[PDB]
């Protein structure tokens, strides 16, 4: 592997400096100096709340396209000797891009709640305030990632189910039931993402 | 331990850190050295210093977490791109 | 009551519970969903049948969802910071071994389903083994919730 | 982890071959093909399966039959790009091995080149590489012709002038053989995951067949135990311990029994169906378990060597059919 | 006062021009003579 | 009113990662797919014109993350609030991680399709009715930019 | 009492405890799992006698939850400093050892099942060095025992 | 009014990135594409200035980065403000990345092209018209680049 | 009395004299016990022989448990820094020399017991090379007392 | 009117950008077009004083960065302020990187053109199009590196 | 005295001289003991003569052992920082030069018993090589012992 | 980068040489311009150091 060696030659320098600057903070007195209450409190409520909001969708739909190129390889590949897949088998594109619409579904959601305010202080940003950003930030994050997750989870299967049907055509209708569990995952997504949004409140 | 920073001027422009409660004052200051200590000093000299300086300033430490994000989703579709080989015969 | 950055430790809690778990209910499907299109082309018999390992990995992503319900309702603005600590690693435990739970579903789902299209005498002891790997999913929730309410 | 990839650049092909695994004839397919009397009664069931109209225009059964699974195999190798365009050139290695064997030969008598292109197989051919075409220098200026050819790393247990009639002819095939499916082990062991638990499988039981049939064969003939035992494949489940008990064999119940330490060549012992019936048996029982795995590359190495048992069966059922003899006409080896 | 200014622009600029030097010199290290 | 001078950074950075990450999604899906035309072209040579539909379809990738970067670029402003150049940085990753996700799903598919189309023509409404459920993912990214833009 | 972010540590020696045991045990299935199934196709005779790593693989579950069910009744708000990196050298030996102890498993016990099938003398002597990759997580299960009681 | 010191930065950077980025798209569509004449040259050597079309179309990434160089080292002075400076680094990114991607799809296609034009002349009419695609991508980081740097 | 953070490094003395021992014991045991299943489908008679490879892999597993209840029982509230480097210093020594012994010992491991199943002479030489492999657990464990004493 | 203490290192560091990666693009512009030289010379030995235009052009990119390391060395003072010494590190990136683009390129169509010419002596005309469109890559690099360096 | 941080850096002298070292005599045994196993099948006799880089890379073991002993005799509560800084810069010498002399006996002690089978004559020349491949852990020791007592 | 490029074209070019002679001559004239690129590293770091 040529390219994978950078990102693990980044990745184990990163964590070696991280380690050593470890030691070095709190082996003088100098555990002070590292402050992540100063780290969440004085960059901005904005920049976690506007991140969660770009996740939600963006993260969605590269499961969700993930989802598409995965299967879609598989129905054009079986479709050439048995051309009757191509009715069939488009659910196994449609819950693969439903979960595009559980994510644009939250997307307008979580952008309908957050709201400006004056203050520029970490005591005049009060806890109402700064709990409204990293709300957005989490829940942004669980509904773009585990969208990912079943986005790709779907659209494995649903190759396999574009191969399986190519033998015989009374299977794919059996298989089916397996990208349900999947593309359950997105809906336990948006479950989340509306609870974790629910209290929250900007201002 | 001291306190010590370079500029503690007033006149509110991005950062410094003395600020009025009102907006047009009529006072400001500046202090181009700074050491100030109260309640441990010792011997009639300061201690150890506290500085104002700082490797990250939150200007500087939103930036870069924004940039080190989007040079990761560069480096996926950088990954990707790097990685589309052609074949090799043709028929 | 507690400082302003607080409850940033209980929603970073509220969201590893729900991705991790998700993430572990992507593997065991996928990669055993896999095995149930590949053993159906040589014995569509067991295809009903052995679907059980898709439906046990989605007891994993159900693992994660109710620990997130329990947190994110349990959030307030300004909570204390020892109780958001708690949700922190309360996400933690249930999603990483959930996360656990789901590569150990996915590699004996498939192992599993293989060996009944070739001889299904191991149905009996491949659900047995699912059993085991199911209980790591389990114990990552009990811990989770003995943690998030306290 | 190493399959929501490899449907970036093999998801294509991968369809292609699962869709030219039901081409295969099944075992209904099989039993009406027996109850055929005549040649052309055997043209008129085919045209019902996937081969169909492929005799428009009994031994013209045996070269009809593999042009199609040439062109088949050569319609596959233009469209990977270069996770895949290497492992179907080792399939190919094979075929090359027979031919350069074929060919040497021809270049140690002063038989020239026009008997290459009607005598050799067409999956490792020679249509490229034009220096080949060109050399008939008796076998030493040639093999410094023979290097510009993916065959050149195989040849590096070959000296040049060793070739030169101190080696049997049959000898420098399983020297090669042996070269051969080290490196195809290594290549495959090079590539994990899926690929790399349903086809080495496969090579082990193959190394194993070079392991059992050179020692069963080499017993009246004036090669010394030192011979045999640098021609077997360093490769599959018998490498440490029966490899060294096959040196000292002699008789074939001493083959037998070091068979018998394996449960897996025991049972397979007692074809007492000869014995290469029953190492082909379990062949294809092998590259039919390489079908169930999806994201791998060994469903590519299963789909031709199954291939080739479509070839070699309906030849079998013609064989009995025009020879009129068909009591044994039923020791075909039903894939599916 | 302009240490993060500092620790701005020589940190990763210093390794940002560490980086493609070694990249670049892994590219010349193994190339395709044959 | 007047917030930080760095402010401006970020609404910035979202118009060129609007730009940017749609434009690496538009060159996957007219390099993977293009690629596929010159394996097709030289049996099945008379759909050529015919399979320029899923190159024509990352171009409406590329146009998706241009709209977008003319919003952010008009509503920059000297002295921009903290809120408001946030926004467009979110309005900037929605449309250019989905036209870089979008950019491979009419790649790979597009690329499998007309390899799989020059042998069977019968797949073609097949095989556009893909790329009719991969493109719409770009246009999901918009009405989330376009309506965190506005706002 | 002790500082705000004190009980971080030993929350985190609660989940460390649980994921890395579950993440041990999981590979432990998974490695063996597959192993059962290339065994039983040829041998299925020995099919519930060779499920004696999977459920060897089971105690190391078992053993970081007897860890951090002990962590999560010792939580409490405004811990001191002391106490709480003690619960973290808990959890982090009784985990990454039960992960050694996992691998450790593994590996040998898909060696055991694959050597099992071609000759039953090793089925002795498969249970043998299984015990010896057992003992690895025993070992940090007592000293967590001995770092958390202080 | 006036700017800090170190604010020229970005703005130097912006008109470094835009260079040396839409260099290396400008490269790689050379690089790739002329292997691709290397290997049409032996079989059918009629079409030589036909092939070209895809090397100078990488060409014009390049001196799509050349005036958007000159354009933002044009506004250059000292004392700049930040959202001056940062105009001009996210006005050089999304022209030299986006470039550096409207090269990659160039010298791919024209690698995959000219060896398949030289197999069948008919992909020549078809060839051309995916490179155009390819080419507008790069037209589209130029115009958000004009639209950012000089406002 | 020492600061508060002094108490931290003691105990990821404790720790790591565990886990890096468990890890080498882990490691050992693995790849020596590939060993024995291809030793055995050949000579079934060395399986009580072939044991001595992995028993001395369980050596460093008691050399780091040995260390770690000296760590532990001589952790306190408010030790002092010069007490606590020692005991970090003291937990890394047995664990990383002996993570080196126990892959020292691995190689030899699988590598003599295949050796000694095609001749049975290498027994006596097998378990040459395995005492210099295991000596270097002994000599990161006699410089781990010797810190820890003072 | 002065600048600060660290001020002249960015000025420094632009200096040698200059000369290295521009002498990287050198070494693979010599190097990988030096072997099909190596290539050429067994079978077809007349083209060997014909076939070391990539050599000679891979060799001007060298030269292209040398200028500019001279431009900016020549600047330099002690006191040099933040604007002028950035304007040097944002030329040295701006000849070098881009130098090394344009060195990589060379050296690809430098290394398959000439072996090409082994099979057909048409393509000499045809290749030294393309390396024109290869080396002038450094061209634009240099002149966005002298017109921030005048400043 | 000196401050109170400065035992670490000592401490970092006495355990990667032990670490290093014997991370180097860890795989000049493995790599040869691999080496001994490989020719033992062809050429039995060469055993007890053969074993010469695994008693020679011994020594590189107890070339860490002596300088930790060394630096943990001097070790003193609050020492100075001047002189905590030569037994680090005494520590690294030895260890990592240790495991470049691990790394030299190891490669040679592989390829030299590989041909000692084939041809007798080389087992003059082989221990001939590895006296210089032996001598720079050596120099590591006269440079480590010159810094530590400083 | 100038010793990189004086060993790659160094490797090949000896190759050709026994191979065939004609390249002898031709192989020095590569040489020199992978060599130069070392001499332009002087009259940047000697019109450097002297400031
Ligand atoms: C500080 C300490 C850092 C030290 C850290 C690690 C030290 C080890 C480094 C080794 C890296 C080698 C990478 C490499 O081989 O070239 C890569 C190119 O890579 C690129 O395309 C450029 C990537 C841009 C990175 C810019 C960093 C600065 C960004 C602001 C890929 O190579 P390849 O051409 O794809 O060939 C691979 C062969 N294969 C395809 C068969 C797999
Ligand atoms: C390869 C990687 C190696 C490259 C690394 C390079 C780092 C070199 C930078 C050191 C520059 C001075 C830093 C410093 O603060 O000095 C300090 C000395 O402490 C040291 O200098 C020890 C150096 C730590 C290096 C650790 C690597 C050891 C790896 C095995 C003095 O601290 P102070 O001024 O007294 O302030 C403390 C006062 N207080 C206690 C009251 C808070
Ligand atoms: C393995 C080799 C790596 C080896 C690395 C060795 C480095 C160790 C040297 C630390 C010694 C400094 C020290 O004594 O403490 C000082 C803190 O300074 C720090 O300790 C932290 C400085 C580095 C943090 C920067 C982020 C690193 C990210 C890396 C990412 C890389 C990714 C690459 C891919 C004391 O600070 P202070 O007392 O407050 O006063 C000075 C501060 N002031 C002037 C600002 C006020
Ligand atoms: C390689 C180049 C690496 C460059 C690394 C340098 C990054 C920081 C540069 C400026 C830092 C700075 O001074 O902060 C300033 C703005 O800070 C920013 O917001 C700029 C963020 C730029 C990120 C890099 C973009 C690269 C895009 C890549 C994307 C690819 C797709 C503001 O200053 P302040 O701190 O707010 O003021 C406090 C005053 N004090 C500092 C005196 C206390
Ligand atoms: C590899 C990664 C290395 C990068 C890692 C870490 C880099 C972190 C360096 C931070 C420096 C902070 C010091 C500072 O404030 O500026 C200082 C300058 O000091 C410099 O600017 C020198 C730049 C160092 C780069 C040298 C790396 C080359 C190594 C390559 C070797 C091969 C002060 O300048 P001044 O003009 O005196 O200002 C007055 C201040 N005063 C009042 C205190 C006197």
């Amino acid at each position: 592997t040529g390219l994978v060696l950078l990102y693990s030659g980044v990745f184990v320098a990163f964590w070696a400096c991280l380690l050593v600057v470890g030691i070095c903070y709190t082996i003088f007195d100098l555990g002070f100096r590292f402050d992540v209450a100063w780290f969440l409190t004085e960059t901005s409520p904005f920049m976690w709340s506007n991140l969660g909001i770009g996740l939600a969708i963006s993260l969605s739909v590269v499961g969700a396209a993930w989802g598409i190129y995965i299967t879609g390889s598989s129905i054009i590949g079986g479709g050439v000797k048995a051309p009757r897949i191509k009715t069939k088998n488009l659910v196994s594109i449609i819950f693969c891009e439903a979960v595009a619409i559980y994510g644009i579904i939250m997307a307008i959601v979580i952008s309908n709640m957050a709201e400006p305010f004056s203050a520029t202080d970490p005591k005049a940003i009060g806890h109402r305030n700064y709990h409204a950003g990293y709300s957005m930030f989490g829940a942004g994050l669980t509904v773009g990632l585990s969208n990912l997750f079943c986005g790709v989870c779907v659209g494995i299967v649903g190759s396999g189910a574009a191969l399986a049907d190519a033998q015989n055509p009374s299977l794919f209708v059996k298989i089916l039931i397996v990208e349900i569990f999947g593309s359950a995952i997105g809906l336990f997504g948006v479950i989340v993402a509306i609870l974790q949004t629910s209290r929250v409140k900007m201002g | 331990y001291s306190f010590h920073c370079e500029h503690v001027s007033s006149e509110n422009e991005d950062g410094n850190l003395l600020v009025p409660d009102t907006q047009p004052s009529l006072w400001q200051m500046t202090f181009r050295d700074f050491q100030i200590q109260a309640f441990n000093v010792t011997d009639k000299k300061f201690s150890y210093a506290s500085d104002c300086a700082g490797f990250f300033s939150p200007g500087i430490w939103m930036g870069l977490l924004t940039s080190l994000f989007m040079l990761f989703i560069f480096t996926y579709g950088l990954h990707m791109i790097l990685s589309l080989k052609t074949m090799d015969r043709f028929d | 009551n507690g400082p302003e950055y607080a409850s940033f430790f209980a929603v970073m809690g509220a969201s590893a519970a729900m991705v991790f778990s998700a993430l572990g209910a992507a593997y065991g499907t996928a990669k055993s969903g896999t095995g149930i299109a590949a053993m159906s082309v040589m014995r569509p018999e067991m295809i009903m049948k052995s679907i059980i390992p898709v439906v046990m990995a989605g007891i994993i992503a159900i693992y994660g969802l109710v620990v997130a319900v329990l947190i994110a309702n349990s959030l307030n603005d300004g909570i204390s910071l020892y109780r958001s600590f708690l949700q922190l690693g309360a996400g933690l435990s249930v999603g990483l071994s959930g996360l656990a739970a789901g590569f150990a579903i996915g590699i004996v789902g498939d192992a599993g389903v293989r060996g009944t299209a070739q001889q299904p005498r191991l149905f009996v002891g491949m659900i047995l083994i699912l059993i085991f790997a199911e209980v790591l999913g389990l114990y990552g929730l009990i811990v989770a919730l003995i943690l998030s309410t306290k | 982890f190493p399959e929501l990839y490899f449907n970036v650049d093999n998801g294509y092909l991968e369809g292609l071959v699962r869709g030219l695994k039901a081409g295969v004839l099944s075992q209904a397919d099989y039993l009406n093909l027996v109850q055929c009397e005549t040649l052309e009664d055997l043209k008129l069931h085919l045209q019902s399966t996937d081969y169909g109209n492929f005799l428009a225009n009994v031994s013209v059964i045996d070269d009809r039959l593999k042009e199609k699974m040439v062109v088949e195999f050569r319609h596959m190798r233009n469209h990977a790009y270069e996770p895949l365009a290497s492992f179907l050139d080792f399939i190919t290695y094979s075929y090359m091995i027979d031919n350069v064997i074929l060919l040497i030969t021809g270049t140690l008598h002063q038989r020239s080149i026009a008997e290459l292109v009607p005598k050799c197989h067409p999956l490792g051919s020679f249509e490229q590489m034009e220096a080949v075409n060109i050399a008939q220098t008796p076998a030493e200026l040639y093999n410094a012709i023979l290097v510009d050819t993916p065959l050149a790393a195989f040849f590096q247990d070959c000296i040049s002038e060793q070739d030169l009639d101190e080696m049997n002819i049959e000898i420098i095939r399983n020297t090669l053989y042996k070269a051969y499916l080290e490196s195809f082990y290594k290549f495959c062991t090079l590539l994990g995951g899926t690929t790399a638990d349903a086809m080495c499988p496969i090579l082990e039981f193959e190394a194993d067949r070079r392991a059992f049939i050179i020692t069963i064969n080499s017993f009246g003939t004036e090669l010394s135990k030192e011979d045999r035992a640098k021609l077997f494949p360093h490769c599959g489940r018998l490498y440490p311990e029966g490899l060294a008990q096959l040196a000292r064999a002699d008789d074939y119940e001493q083959v037998k029994n070091v068979a018998d330490y394996y449960p897996e060549y025991k049972l397979l012992f007692e074809g007492a169906k000869t014995l290469e019936d029953r190492f082909f048996e379990h062949e294809v029982k092998l590259n039919k378990l390489a079908f169930l795995n999806q994201f791998h590359f060994g469903v590519f190495y299963a789909f031709v060597k199954l291939k080739e048992q479509e070839c070699r069966n309906i030849v079998w059922i013609a064989e009995c059919i025009a020879q009129r003899h068909r009591a044994k006409i039923d020791n075909y080896i039903p894939i599916f | 006062f302009e240490y993060p200014v500092v620790f701005n622009l020589v940190l990763w600029i210093m390794i940002g021009l560490a980086l493609t030097l070694i990249v670049t010199c892994y590219n010349i290290w193994n190339m395709d003579p044959g």
